[PDB]
């Protein structure tokens, strides 16, 4: 016997105290040991509802991640209003760590385990534990990375299909590797990405055939965002301290969804380093220092692809679909979907 | 596109009573429709959120009810600064629409007609005007006769909003011809058909 | 909790237009903008809508390709641009919050007051105040009624008072109409006792700040 609840949470890690990179530093003093024994209780008969767009465990990982980029990474100048502040910007060490989230005594966190789980309605296998699974706060638009794939079937989620405001989440059950590179040694801002495009355009056409049974068979069509800054009109993310910007537009090739020659091979996505970017924090900007010496090179598994949905009318014929990104809840919720806290009563 | 409608199209009450506005839907969304109340001249103004919820500042004399299909949106005691349009909307989906005004008692609306001044016909335009004073309802139809003969095509009308006050309608139809052709008829009739009126009433004029 | 959108704009066939919403007392980067417009005899229509953190839009099928809606996260304000204007652009646009905020349910408020885009080819011209003199035409027992035609002006809008304002009663000040020669026109009328007439002097106010036009219109009966 429970009912649903929301409580202040706290986080675990594996992170040393000694390591200089900034989530391992965070994690350190912000979070607790991992529980070497963890426990998980099946639930027979069990039959719980959980809505991955009310879940407060959203907005709590949000808040830590938020906490972690305001104290880890220290931009030269910050363009917050119409004051400006200058301070020390010396380059950092970058790579996220998981994290697991856990209840307080007194509440526990239900999971669902069904396969085929969008995120919403009821769940007829569900379990309880203490702490969720290792979670990477890695922060990016357009495309997820380094997060969980979907078992099965690829799977759409969405609060509402209707909803055209509504970021759509699109869950991968295979992993597709994406290879950024700055090269050494003369652009020291010029980078490019690599991506399998047998591979990529495989998964890119099953998830077509996925968005087409959730649209009455209709054509489903990809195009560039409509507008924006440059960090969701173009895949941006964080490698090794440097802000990453890659143009996805071979990525969302219909043509290759559509046997023939151009679209089996190595892709390569034409990339930028900026040093003022526009925080996702909603706060402003922030100029860093340029980029470091020597190879910059970051692999990332994509996991999963956000996406955005036209609306307006005269179609009928087709859907658009365009890359999307911006609020990070959105990325913890690809991860989040299938917990809810709960108290026990 | 999400299929939208409100019936009836148009609502009469007395003040202090109790009205209620349907809202169909053309497919299921559960309680994700909102009421708007519309004024001319005025930006839309969120009544009802989230099916039931009222939104903050608005009075507890509106109230909103409904799921999947259903919805009604019902205001306790009708108010004369509640005349509007009001909408019930899904996202970006608008429904038609239902106007609502105060009920009174019929009201026969007092004709004037207005022959074209001296300084306009010497412009070389001539403009009739019939004017419609104090009315309820506000269904009425004015004819133009010239000589005898029905006109239309060359006339515009406007009504004014309900008063607070009496709860009446006042009505400008303006006939719009040239010189040329103004110079040619003789009699100018502006025929008026209203609830009020056993028989339409006819003011008219001869030019000069 | 306020959006103050710029003055209403008039702008020739095929030009463009740019139009802006002021925010007020929200924290600005925690809720998204919608856009509408409202053309006359029309209903509410959907332009697009606006997430002032990134900038991220989401345009109308119908406006992508002449559409662009944009922010200033600092000056806390949008905009929205419009090209191609073409007659059935001229309307009323507004924009709106969703006061949900991060969960998307399309909760708006609070609203603009709304900017009036007019796009016509006619140029500025100042009203032609007409007498609507009072006749034999008696109703009601004595009242009688008198009026002013604005006709011919443009852009909208104009503004009547009787009396310097002194008076009120009886007085109905039509909604202006378009004609088909592109100018607009307005009837403003005022019921008075017949008694009245002769005695007491009745002029009509007329005022037309879009071409700085003042005009005091006497209405007398007509022999
Ligand atoms: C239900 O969840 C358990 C884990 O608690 C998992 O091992 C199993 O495959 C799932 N299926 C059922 C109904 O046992
Ligand atoms: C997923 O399945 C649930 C079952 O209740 C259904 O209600 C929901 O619409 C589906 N989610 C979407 C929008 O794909
Ligand atoms: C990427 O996927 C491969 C298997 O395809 C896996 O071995 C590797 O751990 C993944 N990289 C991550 C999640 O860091
Ligand atoms: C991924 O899901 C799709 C259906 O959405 C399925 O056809 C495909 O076989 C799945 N891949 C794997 C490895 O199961
Ligand atoms: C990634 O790309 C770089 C540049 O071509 C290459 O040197 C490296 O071997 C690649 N890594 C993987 C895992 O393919
Ligand atoms: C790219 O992917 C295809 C399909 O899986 C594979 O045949 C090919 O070997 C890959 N190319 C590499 C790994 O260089
Ligand atoms: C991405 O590259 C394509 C092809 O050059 C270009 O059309 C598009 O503008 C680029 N996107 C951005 C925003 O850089
Ligand atoms: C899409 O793929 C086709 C394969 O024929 C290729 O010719 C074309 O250049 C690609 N379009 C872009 C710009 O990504
Ligand atoms: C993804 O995971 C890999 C392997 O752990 C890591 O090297 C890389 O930095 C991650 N990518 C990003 C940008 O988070
Ligand atoms: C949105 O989702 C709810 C369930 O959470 C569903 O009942 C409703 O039909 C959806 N709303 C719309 C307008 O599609």
């Amino acid at each position: 016997v429970w009912k649903d609840a929301d409580t202040t949470l706290f986080c675990a890690s594996d992170a040393k105290a000694h390591e200089t990179e900034v989530h391992n530093v965070w994690a350190t003093h912000a979070c607790v040991p991992t529980d070497p024994n963890p426990q998980e209780i099946h639930l027979e008969n069990v039959t719980e509802n959980f809505n991955m767009w009310k879940n407060n465990m959203v907005e709590q990982m949000q808040e830590d991640v938020i906490s972690l980029w305001d104290q880890s990474l220290q931009p030269c100048v910050k363009l917050t209003g119409g004051s400006v502040i200058k301070q020390a910007c010396p380059k950092i060490s970058f790579d996220p760590i998981p994290i697991h989230y856990c209840t307080p005594a007194g509440y526990v966190i239900l999971k669902c385990n069904d396969k085929n789980f969008n995120g919403t309605g009821p769940c007829k296998n569900v379990s309880s534990v203490q702490c969720t699974h290792g979670i990477k706060p890695v922060v990016s638009t357009q495309l997820l990375l380094n997060g969980s794939l979907a078992e099965e079937e690829i799977i759409i989620r969405s609060e509402n299909l209707t909803n055209n405001a509504k970021t759509i989440i699109v869950h991968l059950n295979k992993s597709v590797e994406i290879n950024c590179t700055r090269p050494s040694n003369g652009d020291i801002r010029k980078a490019y990405c690599e991506i399998n495009g047998t591979k990529w355009n495989k998964v890119l056409k099953q998830v077509t055939e996925k968005l087409k049974e959730h649209f009455n068979n209709k054509t489903i069509i990809f195009q560039p965002p409509s507008g924006g800054d440059l960090e969701i009109t173009m895949h941006s993310f964080n490698c090794r301290g440097e802000f990453f910007y890659c143009n996805t537009t071979q990525l969302f090739n219909n043509t290759c969804i559509g046997t023939m020659k151009g679209c089996n091979g190595t892709i390569t996505l034409p990339c930028k380093i900026k040093q003022i970017i526009n925080m996702w924090q909603g706060t402003g900007q922030a100029m860093y220092a340029p980029p470091i010496d020597g190879k910059i090179n970051c692999v990332s598994n994509i996991t999963g692809i956000l996406l955005t949905r036209d609306g307006g009318a005269n179609n009928t014929s087709n859907e658009t679909f365009r890359p999307g990104g911006g609020n990070i809840k959105d990325n913890w919720r690809s991860e989040l979907y299938k917990y809810k806290v709960v108290q026990i009563e | 596109d999400i299929q939208m409608t409100q019936s009836p199209s148009s609502l009469s009450a007395s003040v202090g009573d109790r009205v209620t506005i349907n809202c169909q839907a053309g497919q299921g969304i559960g309680s994700s429709l909102n009421w708007y109340q519309k004024k001319p001249g005025r930006a839309p103004k969120l009544l009802v959120h989230g099916a039931s919820n009222l939104q903050r500042g608005v009075p507890s004399r509106f109230s909103g009810s409904g799921f999947h299909t259903t919805f009604t949106l019902t205001i306790s005691s009708l108010q004369p600064d509640d005349v509007a349009t009001y909408f019930c909307a899904v996202f970006q989906w608008f429904g038609p629409g239902t106007k609502v005004d105060i009920k009174r008692t019929v009201a026969a609306p007092s004709v004037f007609i207005f022959p074209p001044s001296d300084e306009q016909l010497k412009s070389g335009t001539a403009s009739v005007v019939c004017l419609l004073n104090n009315f309820y309802p506000r269904e009425a139809k004015v004819q133009w006769k010239v000589d005898n003969a029905l006109q239309s095509g060359n006339s515009q009308e406007s009504v004014t909003e309900q008063d607070s006050k009496d709860s009446t309608y006042s009505l400008s139809s303006t006939l719009t011809l040239s010189k040329a052709d103004y110079e040619k008829h003789k009699v100018y009739a502006c025929e008026v058909t209203h609830q009020g009126l056993r028989s339409p009433v006819t003011k008219s004029f001869n030019r000069g | 909790q306020h959006l103050v959108q710029s003055g209403t704009q008039v702008k020739k066939p095929g030009a463009s237009v740019r139009v802006s919403c002021q925010a007020s007392g929200y924290t600005f980067t925690n809720y998204i903008l919608h856009w509408w417009r409202q053309a006359p005899g029309q209903g509410l229509e959907w332009m697009g809508l606006i997430k002032p953190v990134f900038g991220a839009v989401n345009y109308a099928r119908q406006f992508q390709g002449r559409i662009q809606l944009t922010r200033d996260i600092y000056r806390e304000i949008a905009f929205l641009d419009l090209s191609g204007l073409r007659s059935d652009d001229t309307a009323v646009y507004y924009c709106a919050r969703d006061e949900s905020g991060d969960d998307l349910k399309w909760h708006l408020h609070p609203w603009g007051q709304g900017t009036q885009v007019i796009v016509s080819p006619a140029s500025t011209k100042g009203p032609s105040v007409f007498p609507l003199a009072p006749s034999s035409k008696s109703t009601s027992g004595g009242t009688a009624a008198l009026g002013c035609l604005v006709k011919d002006y443009f852009p909208e809008p104009v503004t009547v008072s009787w009396n310097s304002g002194a008076l009120t009663s009886g007085v109905h000040t039509f909604p202006a109409v378009l004609q088909s020669s592109g100018l607009y026109s307005l009837s403003s009328v005022v019921t008075v006792p017949s008694s009245s007439l002769g005695t007491q002097t009745y002029i009509c106010n007329v005022n037309h700040k879009p071409s700085n036009t003042k005009v005091d219109k006497k209405v007398e009966p007509k022999s």
